[PDB]
RNA sequence: GCUUGAGUCUCGUAGAGGGGGGUAGAAUUCCAGGUGUAGCGGUGAAAUGCGUAGAGAUCUGGAGGAAUACCGGUGGCGAAGGCGGCCCCCUGGACGAAGACUGACGCUCAGGUGCGAAAGCGUGGGGAGCAAACAGGAUUAGAUACCCUGGUAGUCCACGCCGUAAACGAUGUCGACUUGGAGGUUGUGCCGGCGUGGCUUCCGGAGCUAACGCGUUAAGUCGACCGCCUGGGGAGUACGGCCGCAAGGUUAAAACUCAAAUGAAUUGACGGGGG
């Protein structure tokens, strides 16, 4: 299968999936007991691996290439949970998408 | 701009010879030919308002030159504007 | 960056500065703030 | 260090020569700064013009992700 | 004036290519052009997908015309819908020697 | 008359210079499906918002607009404004090398004319993303804000108008002259060097300057012509003219009032500046 890691700012979501992208089973750190400051940590991205891990049980799933997108705190702790978990890490790949300009971004924070 | 061979005749038309190309006659007729054909230029291109100041600058220095030559010699000059199609 | 493993593919991240891009293209950076940056940086790094 | 294209004498970089052409860019497709290759700045021009003309006809890719 | 032409064919086409090659080669010699060099790279491995498509057929040719059959060739070109893409590039000068790729 | 200023010709060179047309790849959004399941999103913390009518995530296909990562650089080009994927068409300027040619044809320029960022205006298109206004959520004593979720004009295109910006080098244009040092970029000559041009960045000498600083790209030493200033405020306002569809622009006072206002630098003190 393929682990796909959405890394943001804010939050982590781990969605395990076969290799044509059908999803199997997912996880995130906001729904796994963390909220605001402890959401974005990479302990919560490391609980949600763990429980998507355990959520993907019944299939069976040997080996992972995992997908990394965004610049968030859980990049390398969920890769890292997984191989805990024991998956037969294949590949890392990073595909965070970057426009080759693109769209105009927001405005910046005046805080 | 002109071509070799477009320019060449110019010279040979309004120079002394072949070799006359700084003749007030010659450098008329050059700028006269380019301000000629320009005009197909900018009646597709309006707003080519870089390539239009060359344009005037080619305008301008004609306008110099004759008027420099009118001083000189008007029987030069008068031939001149007769034979490029000049008001003035 | 596509791949001990792991500290390798943190290592292609950083080349590729994968995590710099997306930090800069957060905001948008108007033209004139843009160029008072490079020029800050340019004398930075002469002197 | 140290410009190859001055060394060699060459005119213009080309498009088609795609060994040259990859020495000069990373492993994400990305053309690689003149101030780390050495070249020189008429040849990092040409160079990046050779580089982009080629990823137009899928000569080259523009990121290790297609 | 002086063009360099570079063009692919869709890979289920690369028997139409010494046809096509004869065919725009005729417009440009019939034009009283010159043919300073004709390629056929055959088929290559695409960089990345085109179309679906993960091969295409190349053909590069060196050409002195009138820029008039120049454009007639582009827009032969535009409506095959056989030749995926091309690219028409001036040359100050003749080029005769082989390419890197052959 | 002359050829040294200024031009012309020949051959090349670099360039995001301009106008037009085409095209590529990345990404965002939306639409249609597949998988899948309870959250997503957001913040300092929240909430509004979105989600079991199946979101978010992931995969496939499609639509559409706008902008062109890396290259990229006190790098380049342009009178200034400005100009950045790739390709073609039309086109302007600059520079160099050899000679030839014209023979002061030059410099500056009130009025005049043209060009002129962004916003704005008119008509017709277009509209992904962003976002004045606006709405809701927060914050707060209040919060017509900053922050959050949305979001219309607008931002894009064609044509016309507007004519302003800290439109800045806060430095008018042209020419001559006057120690050095270190870089960049772009030609070219002779044998990795030794020459010869153009443009440009930093430091600094004399000199200049209130000082700060400027310093062969002068704010030095001179010449030509133009523009402009004459205490602070009232005021770049009023009235009149001209221009503009409008917004407004431009030209431009007076009464009254104050004894200052101002520049640079110095010592402190202070900072929700740094060490
Ligand atoms: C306004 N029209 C322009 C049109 O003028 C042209 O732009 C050229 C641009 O192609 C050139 O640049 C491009 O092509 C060069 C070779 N010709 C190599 C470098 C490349 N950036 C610039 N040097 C000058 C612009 N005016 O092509 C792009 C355009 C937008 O269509
Ligand atoms: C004032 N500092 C200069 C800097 O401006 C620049 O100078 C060059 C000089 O190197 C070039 O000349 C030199 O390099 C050439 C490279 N093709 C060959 C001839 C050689 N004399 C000149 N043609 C132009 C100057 N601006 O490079 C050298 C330097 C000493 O650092
Ligand atoms: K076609
Ligand atoms: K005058
Ligand atoms: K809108
Ligand atoms: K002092
Ligand atoms: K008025
Ligand atoms: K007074
Ligand atoms: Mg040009
Ligand atoms: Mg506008
Ligand atoms: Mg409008
Ligand atoms: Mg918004
Ligand atoms: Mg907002
Ligand atoms: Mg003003
Ligand atoms: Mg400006
Ligand atoms: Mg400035
Ligand atoms: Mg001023
Ligand atoms: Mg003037
Ligand atoms: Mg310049
Ligand atoms: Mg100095
Ligand atoms: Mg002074
Ligand atoms: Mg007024």
């Amino acid at each position: 299968g393929v682990a796909h890691i959405h890394a943001s700012f804010n939050n982590t979501i781990v969605t395990i999936t076969d290799r044509q992208g059908n999803a199997l089973g997912w996880a995130t750190a906001g729904g796994s007991g963390f909220r605001g400051s402890r959401k974005s940590t990479p302990f919560a991205a490391q609980v949600a691996a763990e429980r998507c891990a355990d959520a993907v049980k019944e299939y069976g799933i040997k080996n992972l290439e995992v997908m990394v997108k965004g610049p968030g705190p859980g990049r390398e702790s969920t890769i890292r949970a997984l191989n805990a978990a024991g998956f037969r890490i294949t590949n890392i790949t990073d595909v965070t998408p970057i426009p080759h300009x693109g769209c105009r971004p927001p405005k910046k924070r005046r805080v | 701009s002109l071509s070799t061979e477009a320019t060449a005749k110019i010279v040979s038309e309004f120079g002394r010879d072949a070799n006359d190309t700084g003749s007030t006659e010659v450098q008329v007729a050059l700028l006269t030919a380019q301000i000629n054909h320009l005009q197909g230029h900018f009646a597709e291109h309006k707003k080519d308002h870089h390539s239009r100041r060359g344009l005037l600058r080619m305008v301008s220095q004609r306008r110099k030159l004759l008027d420099y030559l009118k001083r000189k010699d008007v029987a030069r000059y008068t031939q001149l504007i007769e034979r490029l199609g000049l008001r003035r | 960056p596509v791949i001990v493993a792991l500290r390798r593919f943190k290592r292609s991240c950083e080349k590729a500065g994968v995590l710099a891009e997306v930090r800069r293209r957060e905001f948008y950076e108007k033209p004139t703030t843009e160029r008072k940056r490079a020029k800050a940086s340019a004398v930075k790094r002469h002197a | 260090k140290f410009c190859r294209f001055t060394a060699e004498g060459v005119q213009e970089i080309d498009y088609k020569d795609i060994a040259t052409l990859k020495n000069y860019i990373t492993e994400s497709g990305k053309i690689v700064p003149s101030r780390i290759t050495g070249t020189r700045a008429k040849y990092q021009r040409q160079l990046a013009r050779a580089i982009k003309r080629a990823r137009y006809l899928s000569l080259l890719p523009y990121t290790d992700r297609h | 004036r002086h063009y360099e032409i570079v063009f692919m064919v869709h890979p289920d086409q690369s028997e139409q290519v010494p046809g096509m090659i004869e065919r725009y080669t005729a417009a440009i010699t019939g034009a009283e052009g010159k043919i300073h060099r004709l390629e056929d790279w055959g088929r290559r491995q695409l960089a990345y997908p085109i179309n679906k498509l993960h091969k295409a057929h190349y053909v590069l040719m060196n050409v002195e015309a009138p820029q008039e059959v120049i454009d007639e060739l582009e827009t032969t070109f535009r409506f095959n819908d056989a030749v995926i893409r091309s690219m028409v590039m001036r040359t100050k000068h003749a080029v005769t020697e082989a390419s890197p790729m052959v």
